[PDB]
RNA sequence: GCUAAACCUAGCCCCAAACCCCCACCUUACUACCAAACCUUAGCCAAACCAUUUACCAAAAUAAAGUAUAGGCGAUA
RNA sequence: CCGAGCCUGGUGAUAGCUGGUUGUCCAAGAUAGAAUCUUAGUUCAACUUUAAAUUUGCCCACAGAACCAAAUCCCCUU
RNA sequence: UUAAUUUAUUAAUGCAAACAGUAACCUGCAUUAAAAAUUUCGGUUGGGGCGACCUCGGAGCAGAACCCAACCUCCGAGCAGUACAUGCUAAGACUUCACCAGUCAAAGCGAACCUCAAUUGAUCCA
């Protein structure tokens, strides 16, 4: 996402009023663009057995893109809600 | 002249006074609201005061936010709160330069999602925002159901959205019989979410939708007054007879 | 305004000294301001002009007008040139004298 | 013994009673007063006249 | 100068004015002399004290810059420890 | 300026003298706003006190 | 002595109060009857040129205060 | 009525440029200069007006003002 | 237009971003082009143009306080030396006919015991 900034400074509105607006309050300026900055991991709890990625039963750390189309998709994985952090420690537990 | 009522109260008469008066209340409970949405495209003071530079004393600090502008194209998916930023940039990020205008528009994907309570594999035009808040909503289903009316900033994520309230609210036979123990499951993994069915109805519609739902319910094709007036002399003979 | 209180021994330390009572046989009469002070009061009409004025004067203000003269005169070393307003009730004299003409009217028992 | 003012037994429009002000001022204090009550060309003469009365008020005349 | 602003009616101030001078009570302004901090190398002992002084301003600079403030500017404060609170007043000044 | 008020009954001597008390009687007249933190006292009629 | 000249109410203005409105007619309107809305105002104008900037208009009393603040740190805001 | 139509709006555009600015009667009142994208203008000065404070102003001859004409400057007195 | 400022828009690259993999199209950021788009085009001048000048100083016009024009007559400067008290302060004055700027200076503290014909430039920024 493209995260912008104001050039010039708003005047402070009051505590329930709105503030006004003009065309040097709409001259921006870019500070950040979440698109590129380095990628990050989402944590999936695998529910098959698949390549040693990850095993069954197992939390792992996985690259965004092959986690988003293979294993969600598929259903081989699903995500680390707490609930099912219960759910699956409850089924270890059991084992 | 002056008018008694100003003209952005206007808007406020008229549902008082029409059939936009004779719509439930919940729903007008929610038009009225209409709060503001999360930060997609400004970072936010993480604080109410600031000691501001170039003379150490604490002056407030609001965070205003940036009109973002969304096409018709968004509202047919789902953007998660992003849109296109029509503004003006300075030339060479220096004031004494040109000043000239710039479009920032988002990256759009074709995405394929399954939600569990519909059963249904949609494909949308997502964003990278979208991905993440379904990522850290846990799944699609949940993302809709718990993302606000604004957040979510979809006509289709409403739709969405009343569809699965509607089918939690009525716990339907949703994907066929032979599983009742997996419907169940779902209803109980989304039973947080439970409203009433006279509520999940109204849920996400725009007001020309709701006027229109709401005349359909009172049309009411007239009642002949010979019905009415044999019923009332029925009435007054049967009170005879008491009598 | 509290009316002062009654102090021992006059006048007071800061200089205060109550009206004399009971009131001077004279033919005017001179008013304390409602704060309970002599009511002289310094003017300044250009950068240049400078007067002083008397002003809760009650009676005879052709009185208090010869009566200052007579008292200024040495003071100058001439006469002072003075403006009278019978209707306002206030002398205007040319020249600061408000020291001078305070202690006069305390003099008097004003 | 002073729970009312004379200004409060004035009869008058709401922008001006208790008020003075010159030409300019009492335009912008009706616009900021009842000028969202106002009938729409109304306004547009209002705002077309405080305006005016800026340029004029704030530019001509001797005394610069 | 903006005698009648469009926002209140008021009179405004020129804050290069407020930057510049500084005004004392009795009506004086006070700055700087035009030039004290460039060349110092290139100019002489005694034009570089003349240049460091603190100078007073003419009758008619004087009242201009009385117009181009507003009387915010000319109230009297009563600052903690002031390097000017003796030069705010006039004395033995006859006429 | 204290004297005065004193010795015309303004401010009473046999109570404390607080900022309530100078502004009660008409002693100082301070404008918080306009950045007024209080009063300072003043040696300048320390001769006669 | 011609041409004229004279007239006063038809209404209007600013406020206050109070929220207001049978037939035919989108085809060539006023014609009885056939297979799609949603996207920054710009510029004149001030800066004694003009190129960043330039009041308000896009509901907000009095004062704080034309203050903090912004700004070819300048006009101005 | 085209080297960029016409209409409405912004808009009472802007005009250091031209033109005009309406009762009576008295009074005082004239051409140093400096800067300026400035010489068709403006700001400061000088002058002019008003009101104020106060005490000296103007005009003079004697003395006095440099070495390499006509006259000016200064003022004690009138 | 081979003037200033810009590439917001288009284009063709590059870099990421979003896919397929195996031991193209859309978005964001840069660049060079195109089309443009905004904007301006000093002054004196014996009409305007051409040519020359534009700040400062010495001389003459301007003979004896001060001043005094020129597209009038002539001559020069945009620094250079010596040490680095070429410190710091402060009465009183001068002033290029305004302001800005410029100049002198007793006394005092601290010390060794400036030459100069102009010899230069404000504010904001950095
Ligand atoms: N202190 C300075 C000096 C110059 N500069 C830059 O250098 C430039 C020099 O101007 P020209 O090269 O003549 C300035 O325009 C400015 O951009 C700066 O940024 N800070
Ligand atoms: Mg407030
Ligand atoms: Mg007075
Ligand atoms: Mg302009
Ligand atoms: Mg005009
Ligand atoms: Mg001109
Ligand atoms: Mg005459
Ligand atoms: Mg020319
Ligand atoms: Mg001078």
């Amino acid at each position: 996402t493209v995260i912008v900034e104001r050039w010039w400074k708003v005047p402070l509105a009051g505590e329930g009023r709105k503030p006004r607006l003009h065309r040097r309050h709409r001259v921006y300026k870019l500070v950040e663009d979440t698109k590129h900055r380095p990628k990050e991991n989402l944590e999936l709890i695998l529910t098959q057995s698949v390549e040693n990625v990850g095993v069954r039963g197992d939390l792992v750390s996985v690259k965004k893109s092959l986690g988003r189309n293979r294993l969600l998709p598929q259903g081989l994985a699903v995500y680390a809600s707490p609930e099912n952090k219960k759910l699956f420690e409850e089924e270890k537990l059991l084992r | 002249p002056l008018h008694k009522y100003p003209v952005w109260l206007w808007k406020r008469l008229q549902l008082r006074e029409g059939i936009c008066s004779r719509l439930p209340g919940h729903y007008l409970r929610s038009l009225e609201e209409e709060r503001t949405p999360t930060p997609v495209h400004y970072r936010p003071h993480g604080a109410k005061f600031k000691i501001n530079p170039k003379n150490g004393q604490r002056e407030r600090v609001e965070d205003v936010p940036i009109p973002i502008y969304f096409p018709p194209e968004s509202q047919r998916g789902l953007w998660g709160g992003e849109g296109w930023i029509l503004g003006q940039i300075y030339a060479n990020n220096d004031k004494l330069s040109k000043r000239l205008k710039k479009v920032w528009k988002p990256q759009l994907f074709e995405r394929e999602f399954y939600s569990e309570i519909l059963d249904k594999k949609f494909t949308v035009t997502v964003t990278m925002r979208t991905l993440d808040l379904i990522d850290e909503a846990y799944g699609l289903d949940f993302y809709i159901l718990k993302a606000s009316g604004e957040d979510l900033c979809s006509k289709f994520g409403m739709d969405l959205k009343r569809g699965m309230l509607l089918r939690l609210a009525r716990q339907d036979p949703q994907l066929h019989p032979e599983d009742p123990e997996r419907r169940a499951a779902i209803y109980d993994k989304y039973k947080e979410f439970a409203i009433p069915e006279e509520e999940a109805e109204w849920v996400g519609l725009t007001l020309e939708e709701a006027i229109e739902k709401q005349r359909l319910l009172e049309e009411k094709d007239p009642v002949p007054l010979f019905k009415i007036y044999v019923a009332e002399l029925i009435q007054q003979l049967q009170q005879q007879a008491l009598s | 305004i509290p009316d002062p209180p009654k102090h021992e021994h006059y006048p007071t330390p800061s200089g205060w000294q109550p009206p004399r009572d009971p009131p001077p046989n004279l033919p005017y009469f001179v008013r304390r301001s409602r704060m309970h002070n002599i009511p002289v009061y310094k003017d300044i009409t250009h950068g240049n002009r400078q007067m002083t004025v008397i002003r809760k004067v009650e009676g005879d203000i052709w009185a208090l007008q010869k009566d200052v003269e007579d008292f200024l005169s040495p003071l100058l070393g001439k006469t002072p040139v003075t403006q009278v307003n019978e209707v306002t009730g206030t002398l205007r004299i040319k020249g600061y004298f408000d020291q001078e003409l305070k202690a006069w009217l305390l003099e008097k028992g004003f | 013994n002073f729970e009312k003012h004379p200004k409060e037994l004035i009869r008058g429009p709401i922008w001006l009673r208790g008020w003075k002000g010159n030409e300019l001022q009492r335009c912008i204090r009706k616009r900021k007063m009842v000028g969202s009550r106002m009938f729409a060309d109304d306004l547009h003469n209002l705002n077309k006249r405080i305006r005016y009365l800026y340029k004029h008020f704030n530019r001509h005349g001797k005394f610069r | 100068l903006t005698y009648f602003s469009a926002r209140k009616g008021k009179r405004k101030t020129v804050k290069a004015v407020i930057d510049r001078f500084l005004r004392l009570h009795c009506g004086l302004w006070v700055r700087r002399k035009a030039g004290y901090k460039k060349k110092l190398w290139k100019k002489t002992p005694a034009r570089k004290k003349r240049l460091r002084e603190f100078v007073f301003c003419n009758k008619t600079q004087s009242k201009l810059l009385d117009k181009m403030t507003t009387s915010f500017w000319k109230r009297r404060n009563w600052y903690v420890d002031d390097p000017y609170q003796k030069y705010h007043d006039r004395t033995n000044l006859k006429v | 300026r204290l004297q005065y008020l004193i010795d015309l009954g303004r401010v009473d001597p046999s109570q404390p003298i607080d900022l309530t008390q100078l502004v009660n009687g008409r002693g100082v007249t301070i404008q918080p706003l306009k950045r007024d933190y209080g009063v300072q006292l003043v040696e300048e009629g320390a001769d006669t006190f």
